[PDB]
C-alpha cells in the first residue's frame, strides 16, 4: 500500500508521473509518498516503515549507504515487438553496489600523481555471491557466471571469486562458471544467449548494465531493482549519466512501468503487476505508439496515454 | 633497402600463423627480413623478472617486432608475459583498430573504431594491499606525464591516419580526482591540435552507444582498464579476437604488433589456424615502417580472399585449411 518516491534528476519526474498515471488507470492500491529530493533521514524513516520505494536519478551514494542497498539487480530481456540485433535475450546483472571505486579515496601523493583507492572486502563479497545465488534459485535460473580481472587484481578481484566460489558449493543445483570482464564484455556482443545470471563487482556492473541495456533496446526499457535486507528500490538499470536526462515530454516511460511492475510484485500484488507488465508488452509490440528512442515518433505521455488505454481495458 | 624485423612466433598455433606470414610477405616480395627470437621469461638473479636478452638485444636493433599468440605461464611466481614485455620496453601506448570485414557477415557493419589506451598505469598497477583482516584495497593512479603522453599519442595518430575525431572516454563523474587528470591532460593536448574534433564521454555511456551504434565513433582513448576492457567490446563487433590487429608502442621507436587471441593448441599444428589476425597487425607494422605500397597489396588480397568466401578456415565458419587460405592471398597479391 505505501511506497515511497524519489523522483529525481533531469526527467525522473516526468518519468515518475508516468507511473502514477498507470497507476490510477490500473486502480492500483498503492499510495506514494513522494519525498522530491540531512534530508536522507526523513527518506530514510520512510523505508523503514514502507521498506519498498520507486526512485529516478558520494553523491546519492550515502543514500545506498544509509539504506544498504548492497545488491543491484538489472533485467535485461528483449520486447516482443521492439527488433534488436540480439533478439529473445534473457540475462539478469547482479552487482554489488556499495564498495569499490565509488568512495571518493583519492589524493596527491606527489605533484600530478593522483592515487585512487579501490575497496573490496570479504564481508560485502561473500554477501552478493550469497544473494546471487539465492536470486538464481528463487527465480528458476541455470547458470551463474562471476565476472572479474583477478589474473591482474590478485588480491581485490581474487578475494570477490574465492568468495564466489565458497558459496557456489552450498547451491549444487546451479552451474558455476567464471569469465574475465575484458572477455565477456566480449562475448556479450557476439553472442550473450550463452549468459544466464551475472554476479560482479562494483564497477564491472556499470559497464555490463550498460553494455547489456543497449542489446536489448537500451536506456529507455531495460529496468532495475536494488535490495537490502529489509529494502527494495525499484529504478532503471542503465543509469549512465545520459540515461535520460536529455529532453521533454520525449523520454520513454517503459523502463519505470516495468519496473513499477516488478515493484508490484514485490509488493506481492502480482495482479496489477502481470496487468501492467502485459500492457506494456503488448503496447510494444503492437508497435502503433513507439517513442523516439525506439525508432518511434511519439510523445511521452502519448505513449502513456495508450499504455493506460489498454490498461483500462483489460480491468474491463 | 631491406628491413629486418624481429619476429617472436610463441606458442601453440603462433609458429604456423607466423610462417603464413612470412610467406605472404615473400609472395609480396615485402624488403623484410626475418630474426626469430623468443621471449618466455627466464628465472633472473634470485626470481623471475627478465626476458632473455637476445629478446632485448634484438628488439632494440630492429625496433619493429611481430608477436604471435604466447602461453599464459603456469610457473609459480610467474607474472604475466606480456607485463615483462610492457615493462621491459615501456609500451605505453596500446592501438586497435577494429574495421568490420566485408566478407564476414557479423550484425554490425560500417564500424570503424581505433581504441588507443593507455599501457602503463591505471586500475592495473602492482600495487594491492590487505588493510585488515578480509579487507583488500587496490591502488588506481593517475599521473600527469603518462596521461600527457598517451593523450598526445591519440592525437599525432589522428593526424598520421587521416581520423576527424577524437573522444575522451572515463569516469571522472565518479573518480573525480584521478579520471578529472586524465580528462584535463587530454583537454590540453586537444586545445593544441584545434584540426581533430574533440570531445569527452562517459565509460559506460560509450559501451550502451557502442552497441546501438558504433557508427559514432573514430578514434577513442582512454585510461588503462577501460581500454582493455573496451577494446575486447569492439572486437566483438567486428568478428572477434582471431581478425583484430594490434600494436603496442614503446620507447625508442620500438613497437610490437601482436595477435591478441589465443595460443588455441586443440587445433595447434592440425593446419587449421586462422592467420588474418596476425597479418592484419602485420600490415599495420608494414605501415608503421613506411611501406604503404606493400601493406596495401597484402590487406587488400586478404580481404579479397575473405570476400570471396572459397578459402576460409573452420573458425570463421569455413572447411579449409590455413595452408589453402595462406596460399589463396599469396597467389592474390602475386598479380598486384
Ligand atoms: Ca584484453
Amino acid at each position: 500500500f505505501p511506497v515511497t518516491m524519489l523522483p529525481g534528476d533531469g526527467v525522473g519526474p516526468e518519468l515518475m508521473h508516468a507511473v502514477k498515471e498507470v497507476f490510477k488507470a490500473a486502480a492500483v492500491p498503492v499510495e506514494f509518498q513522494e519525498h522530491h529530493l540531512e534530508k536522507l533521514e526523513q527518506v530514510l524513516s520512510s523505508m523503514k516503515e514502507n521498506k519498498v520505494a520507486i526512485i529516478g536519478k558520494s553523491y546519492d551514494m550515502r543514500l545506498r549507504r544509509k539504506l544498504d542497498l548492497f545488491a543491484n539487480v538489472v533485467h535485461v530481456k528483449s520486447l516482443p515487438g521492439y527488433m534488436t540485433r540480439h533478439n529473445n535475450l534473457d540475462l539478469v546483472i547482479i552487482r554489488e553496489q556499495t564498495e569499490g571505486e565509488y568512495s571518493s579515496l583519492e589524493h596527491e601523493s606527489a605533484r600530478g600523481v593522483i592515487e585512487c583507492l579501490k575497496i573490496v572486502t570479504r564481508a560485502k563479497s561473500q554477501r552478493i555471491a550469497k544473494f546471487a545465488f539465492d536470486y538464481a534459485t528463487k527465480k528458476g535460473r541455470g547458470k551463474v557466471t562471476a565476472v572479474h580481472k583477478a589474473n591482474i587484481m590478485k588480491l581485490g578481484d581474487g578475494l570477490f571469486l574465492q568468495c564466489c566460489e565458497e558459496v557456489a558449493e552450498l547451491y549444487p543445483k546451479i552451474k558455476f562458471e567464471t569469465m574475465i570482464i575484458d572477455n565477456c564484455c566480449m562475448q556479450l556482443v557476439q553472442n550473450p544467449y550463452q549468459f544466464d545470471v551475472l554476479v560482479m563487482p562494483n564497477l564491472y556492473g556499470n559497464i555490463i548494465d550498460n553494455l547489456a541495456a543497449g542489446l536489448v533496446g537500451g536506456a529507455g526499457v531495460v529496468p532495475g531493482e536494488s535490495y537490502s535486507a529489509e529494502y527494495a528500490v525499484f529504478e532503471t538499470g542503465a543509469r549512465h549519466p545520459f540515461a535520460q536526462a536529455v529532453g521533454r515530454n520525449i523520454a520513454n516511460p517503459t523502463a519505470m512501468l516495468l519496473s513499477a511492475s516488478n515493484m508490484l510484485r514485490h509488493l506481492n500484488l502480482e495482479y496489477h503487476s502481470s496487468m501492467i507488465a502485459d500492457a506494456v508488452k503488448k503496447v510494444i509490440k503492437v508497435g502503433k505508439v513507439r517513442t523516439s528512442d525506439m525508432g518511434g515518433y511519439a510523445t511521452c505521455h502519448d505513449f502513456t496515454e495508450e499504455i493506460c488505454r489498454r490498461v483500462k481495458d483489460l480491468d474491463e | 633497402g631491406v628491413q629486418t624485423v624481429t619476429l617472436i612466433p610463441g606458442d601453440g598455433i603462433g609458429p604456423e600463423i607466423s610462417a603464413a606470414v612470412m610467406k605472404i610477405f615473400d609472395a609480396a616480395k615485402a624488403p623484410i627480413q626475418w630474426e626469430e627470437r623468443n621471449v618466455t621469461a627466464i628465472q633472473g638473479p634470485g626470481g623471475k623478472w627478465m626476458i632473455p636478452s637476445e629478446a632485448k638485444e634484438s628488439m632494440d636493433k630492429n625496433k619493429m617486432g611481430l608477436k604471435g599468440p604466447l602461453k599464459t605461464p603456469i610457473a609459480a611466481g610467474h607474472p604475466s608475459m606480456n607485463l615483462l614485455l610492457r615493462k621491459t620496453f615501456d609500451l605505453y601506448a596500446n592501438v586497435r583498430p577494429c574495421v568490420s570485414i566485408e566478407g564476414y557477415k557479423t550484425p554490425y557493419t560500417d564500424v570503424n573504431i581505433v581504441t588507443i589506451r593507455e599501457n602503463t598505469e591505471g586500475e592495473y598497477s602492482g600495487i594491492e594491499h590487505v588493510i585488515v583482516d578480509g579487507v583488500v584495497q587496490s591502488i588506481k593512479l593517475i599521473t600527469e606525464g603518462a596521461s600527457k603522453r598517451i593523450a598526445e599519442f591519440a592525437f599525432e595518430y589522428a593526424r598520421n591516419n587521416h581520423r576527424s575525431n577524437v573522444t575522451a572516454v572515463h569516469k571522472a563523474n565518479i573518480m573525480r580526482m584521478s579520471d578529472g587528470l586524465f580528462l584535463q591532460k587530454c583537454r590540453e593536448v586537444a586545445e593544441s591540435c584545434k584540426d581533430i574534433k574533440f570531445n569527452e564521454m562517459y565509460l559506460d555511456t560509450v559501451c550502451l552507444n557502442m552497441v546501438q551504434d558504433p557508427s559514432q565513433f573514430d578514434v577513442l582513448v582512454m585510461p588503462n582498464l577501460y581500454g582493455d576492457i573496451l577494446s575486447d567490446l569492439c572486437a566483438g563487433l567486428i568478428g572477434g579476437l582471431g581478425v583484430t590487429p594490434s600494436g603496442n608502442i614503446g620507447a625508442n621507436g620500438v613497437a610490437i604488433f601482436e595477435s591478441v587471441h589465443g595460443t588455441a593448441p586443440d587445433i595447434a599444428g592440425k593446419d587449421m589456424a586462422n592467420p588474418t589476425a596476425l597479418l592484419l597487425s602485420a600490415v599495420m607494422m608494414l605501415r608503421h615502417m613506411g611501406l604503404f605500397d606493400h601493406a596495401a597489396r597484402i590487406e587488400a588480397a586478404c580481404f579479397a580472399t575473405i570476400k570471396d568466401g572459397k578459402s576460409l578456415t573452420k573458425d570463421l565458419g569455413g572447411n579449409a585449411k590455413c595452408s589453402d587460405f595462406t596460399e589463396e592471398i599469396c597467389r592474390r597479391v602475386k598479380d598486384l
